């Protein structure tokens, strides 16, 4: 009923957030992404099938091969906001658990939009990084879509050595939107820089790079 | 006739438009692509 | 600096065709003023073509400055390119 | 133009009637479409009805302000997009609770009607009329006037390691809504592409976006027979989209653009 | 016949042809046309070699396996785009002759040269140093407003 779909659109969700994670770094247990469908309905779906948002938060932590590479990858926190709306409060006991078990990282998921107010304060937390994405959004993994094409994230060296090699400056490079729903997909940063490769009709691997703003 | 009369003045202003925006684009040493500040557009044109 | 030595030349050896067209037009003006001719003439009174001539055999005494996108340049020799 | 390309699932695609029932789900009709007529008639008696159309089956399914909204609805609509009107009834509950008590006749009646009770009031009961014939959205994502059911032919790879050509059916729609409709069950998410780049900028990115915008660029070339060497249309857009945003060719894209102020005056 | 040391250089270049089959015919081309604009037509210089020698008739080859897939291989790496031994330089290299030389190899395959063109040592030379030179002619030079 409309009960199972809401259920599988959340576990839809739930899979798309926890393969993003695992594409930026942050190791999980294989089995997890590969979770069944009737057992996330057991495991969260109350008695009455309703769900259980808060028992859907949990942490992830960066691959030591992702560790190394990317030296600022830092302990991730993932979390569902039970109510259906979001208020200041809500957003500020967030920012204090997110201050208190001191995560560099914290992602926060709402169902139906979060007030301006809320939104201001977002940028508020300090050296800890914040983000929010809307559940509806989450629904279909973008970057496995046809026309799209996999993005990579660059490191310290391998950018700065891209640089040195056609003499150039960070501005001068082609620019993706911070905005941009796969640069937040990938949670980009100011002065990153993304390398994609792309299905060329004439030399079939095209190698384009890219910096964010 | 009405049709030929009006399609060719639109074909003239779409073909200026075009050409002044892409006026400035070259192909240095390099193998890159740039416009004069020096954005990169292609790093090999056309991709070969 | 704006220079890179001649170990670690990187641009292509094959001559352009604005490099060739650029050179021909130089020599054959400086050719048709009154300049030396580094090769034979013998029916050939056009200033342009001595010039081609004159590259043909390779002895035209130019040397192509190109510019990097960036501002830095390297020295080719028109002796050394290889014109096709 | 708005259109959508919407792939079915490999099973559905292969399957006529579940790309059927597809179809009808995503098929935005709502109640506007179904409803028949409208009249307002006032019966005093909350308890019965002095009309003989449904005076009948209101008694025999028997066992406040008096102005009742009464509207008809035409059978053919409801079975051919088959929803009963008892759904009708239920679905104008969730959306209005109980404001307005929803009695309803029997489809072996001749004249399906719903029947709404109120709960200077004269004119809002119209004002109530028009607000239902409007926002009430049955079934279908919204923005989605009509889809069709267009059949395609694609180049397949066989067993042996040919290419063998293969009937499947697909789903073609007039509105775009890009984001709502992968997440629509029985349909191919990964590949379902829309005719209005922009959506594909504001949901695939923007890379997706340089591919769509090609593919309409070429497809508008060569429809008539004629073709151009792809590296000039890839240079078009590759330009087009190098900072990252759509730089509408115009004189707005163009001189905001923090070139030279020589090159955009001149234009 | 029966040679195991030939054998190994005819498996490794028929796996590299496989795995290129399987990378086009699974990224590249979906659909599966094979029709596509590529630099230096190769027919027109395989009919050239063959008229400029004379190769009709069943005269039997006198030219090595593995020389014909040492110069393959060979010259592979020699299609000169950018001139420069930075890694990334490389890499681009790489990546621009990918489709140019899956048709060079597609072509230039022992069987198809042995059979269907059965060229001499000397042809083999020219063929390869033509290709070599009107590739590296076909460049879009420096300054074309493009």
């Amino acid at each position: 009923e409309d009960n199972n779909r809401i259920i599988s659109r959340l576990w839809r969700s739930f899979r798309t957030v926890k393969e993003m994670a695992a594409d930026r770094g942050y190791f999980i247990s294989q089995e997890e992404m590969d979770q069944s469908l009737e057992e996330f309905r057991s495991k969260i779906c109350d008695s009455m099938g309703n769900p259980q948002r808060k028992l859907m938060s949990f942490l992830a932590n960066p691959t030591p091969e992702a560790l190394e590479k990317y030296s600022d990858l830092g302990t991730l926190w993932v979390e569902f906001c039970d109510e259906p709306s979001v208020g200041i409060k809500t957003m500020r006991n967030f920012c204090l658990r997110i201050q208190e078990k001191n995560f560099s990282t914290g992602i926060f998921i709402y169902q139906n939009n979060i007030t301006p107010s809320a939104n201001k304060m977002i940028p508020t937390v300090s050296p800890a990084i914040i983000e929010t994405f809307q559940e509806s959004d989450l629904v279909v993994n973008i970057t496995h879509h046809e026309l799209v094409p996999k993005h990579i994230r660059l490191s310290d060296g391998e950018k700065s050595q891209l640089l040195q090699r056609y003499k150039l400056k960070e501005s001068q490079l082609p620019r993706i939107q911070r905005e941009d729903p796969v640069a937040r997909y990938l949670g980009l940063k100011r002065g990153q820089v993304v390398k994609i490769i792309r299905r060329s009709e004439t030399s079939g691997r095209y190698a384009s790079y890219r910096i964010c703003l | 006739l009405i049709d030929t009369a009006v399609k060719t003045a639109e074909t003239g202003y779409i073909q200026r438009r075009l050409v002044k925006a892409l006026e400035d684009i070259m192909v240095h040493y390099d193998g890159t692509t740039r416009n004069s500040l020096g954005d990169i557009i292609q790093f090999l044109y056309g991709e070969d | 600096e704006l220079a890179i030595l001649k170990e670690e030349r990187t641009t292509t050896p094959y001559l352009t065709k604005y490099e060739r067209a650029r050179i021909l037009g130089t020599r054959a003006l400086q050719i048709s003023m009154n300049a030396p001719v580094l090769v034979d003439i013998e029916g050939e009174t056009d200033p342009l073509q001595i010039a081609m001539k004159e590259l043909s055999q390779r002895k035209i005494p130019l040397v192509i400055r190109r510019y990097l996108p960036d501002g830095s340049y390297e020295d080719w020799g028109c002796d050394e390119l290889i014109v096709d | 133009t708005p259109a959508l390309t919407v792939y079915l699932d490999r099973e559905i695609a292969l399957d006529i009637e579940k790309a059927k029932v597809i179809q009808s789900s995503i098929e935005y009709t709502t109640l506007k479409n179904v409803t028949s007529a409208t009249e307002i008639y006032y019966d005093p008696d909350p308890t019965s009805t002095v009309i003989e159309e449904d005076f009948d089956t209101v008694e025999a399914y028997f066992s406040q302000s008096p102005w009742l909204l009464r509207l008809e609805l035409d059978r053919a609509r409801m079975l051919d997009k088959q929803l009963t009107m008892n759904q009708v009834a239920d679905k104008i509950s969730e959306v209005f609770s109980d404001d307005l008590f929803v009695m309803w006749s029997e489809d072996n009646a001749d004249k399906l009607i719903i029947r709404c009770r109120v709960i200077e009031e004269d004119q809002m009961l119209k004002r109530i009329e028009a607000h239902m014939l409007d926002l009430i959205a049955l079934r279908g994502i919204p923005g989605i006037s009509k889809v069709y059911m267009v059949k395609h032919k694609v180049s397949v790879p066989d067993e042996s390691g040919e290419y063998k050509n293969e009937e499947l059916w697909a789903l073609e729609t007039d509105g775009i809504n890009l984001a709502e409709v992968m997440a629509v069950p029985g349909v191919d998410s990964s590949r379902t592409y829309s005719n209005s780049f922009v959506e594909i900028l504001s949901v695939l990115g923007i890379e997706a976006t340089r591919s769509s915008l090609y593919k309409e660029i070429l497809n508008v070339i060569a429809f008539d027979g004629s073709y151009v060497n792809y590296r000039h249309m890839a240079l078009l857009v590759d330009v087009m989209t190098s900072r990252g945003y759509l730089m509408a060719i115009t004189r707005h894209g163009i001189n905001r653009a923090d070139t030279g102020a020589l090159m955009r005056c001149s234009f | 016949l029966g040679d195991v040391e030939l054998q190994k250089e005819l498996n490794s270049e028929y796996e590299q042809l496989v795995s290129d089959r399987k990378f086009l015919r699974e990224i590249v081309f979906v659909n599966g046309d094979h029709n596509w604009p590529l630099p230096v037509n190769l027919r027109r210089i395989i009919q050239n070699a063959q008229q400029i020698f004379h190769l009709d008739r069943a005269k039997a080859s006198d030219l090595t396996i593995p020389e014909i897939i040492h110069g393959v291989r060979d010259l592979c790496k020699k299609l000169f785009v950018l001139r420069g031994e930075n890694e990334l330089i490389k890499e681009a290299q790489q990546n621009a002759t990918s489709l140019f030389q899956c048709l060079v190899r597609a072509r230039l395959a022992t069987r198809r040269i042995l059979e269907e063109f059965r060229l001499n040592r000397d042809a083999f030379e020219w063929v390869l140093g033509t290709i070599e030179a009107q590739f590296q002619r076909s460049l879009v030079h420096p300054g074309e407003m493009v």
